[PDB]
């Protein structure tokens, strides 16, 4: 998962 | 979510794995210039247009200028009442056995200065740097980080870019390699590191209460964490001063800048  | 700092404290009582995410407000208080609300800007910039790949790979030398404008400014930064007693309840709990540990997505390191000794850095710090050849992570604390950026870095609209040529900005010292470096901070857009991400994932699955201080619950995947908690029933409160898209799945919230109502509820 990536940073919003 | 209630709102009574009374039954808060009775599972604090007994708590013995305390997970506590902490976001930017706890930094705000501080005083600390992060660059992401309304009218927040570095230049002409703010955070969500120079912590990007996009910035990285356009212009290293302005994205260089504004982490040196953040590592600079540091230094006149202190702790708030917040990180003291988040500090304080670790050791204070750790006498007793019980575990405290912090999950920031901070990277100003406050937490580290005011004593806290288990932290996890989910988006890094403005004291490491990354190799971009060979990925190699370094803590660097340099004031200036390189000649070239001593006396860069002002905020002021109208400040001219330095447009440092690639190789006198921060270069990597093992040796042979020599490669550019960036920040170590987790950019809109990139992964998390997945080894941080699995030692967070093991505290979530052991703690047995959890506060989220001084965070929108905005900004992915962080803003999930509190929320897995709660499903094995485990109490999740908010500190926050507004309600925030992800309030009402917690079991508490307690209106209020961090460093007023935290003293108060790990004491
Ligand atoms: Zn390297």
């Amino acid at each position: 998962f990536s940073k919003q | 979510p209630s709102s009574s700092m009374a039954d808060f404290r009775k599972f604090f009582a007994k708590a013995k794995h305390i997970v506590i995410i902490s976001g930017a407000g706890v930094s705000a208080e501080s005083g600390v210039p992060t660059f992401r609300g309304a009218g927040g800007y570095w230049r002409k910039w703010q955070a969500q247009d120079l912590a990007t790949p996009l910035a990285f790979a356009h212009n290293p030398s302005r994205v260089w200028e504004f982490y040196h404008y953040r590592r600079e400014v540091m230094g006149s930064k202190e702790p708030n009442a917040g990180h003291r007693a988040i500090a304080e309840c670790e050791t204070r709990l750790g006498k007793q056995g019980r575990r405290v540990v912090v999950i920031t997505q901070n990277i100003d390191e406050l937490h580290r200065k005011a004593g806290t000794k288990n932290l996890l850095e989910i988006h890094g710090s403005l004291f490491k740097t990354r190799c971009t050849s060979c990925g190699v992570v370094a803590e660097n604390y340099k004031s200036p980080i390189c000649p070239a950026l001593s006396g860069k870095g002002a905020p002021e609209p109208g400040t001219q870019d330095a447009s440092i040529p690639v190789e006198k900005l921060p270069r990597c010292e093992e040796a042979g390699c020599g490669g550019l470096l960036r920040p170590h901070v987790v950019w809109f857009g990139e992964n998390l590191d997945p080894a941080i991400l699995e030692e967070v994932d093991r505290e979530l699955a052991h703690c047995d209460l959890c506060l989220v201080v001084g965070t929108s619950s905005v900004v992915y995947p962080a803003a999930m964490f509190a929320p897995q908690v709660a499903a094995r029933g485990v109490p999740v409160a908010e500190f926050n001063t507004e309600t925030t898209p992800a309030t009402n799945r917690f079991r508490f919230h307690f209106q209020g800048p961090c460093g007023t109502t935290l003293p108060e509820a790990l004491a």
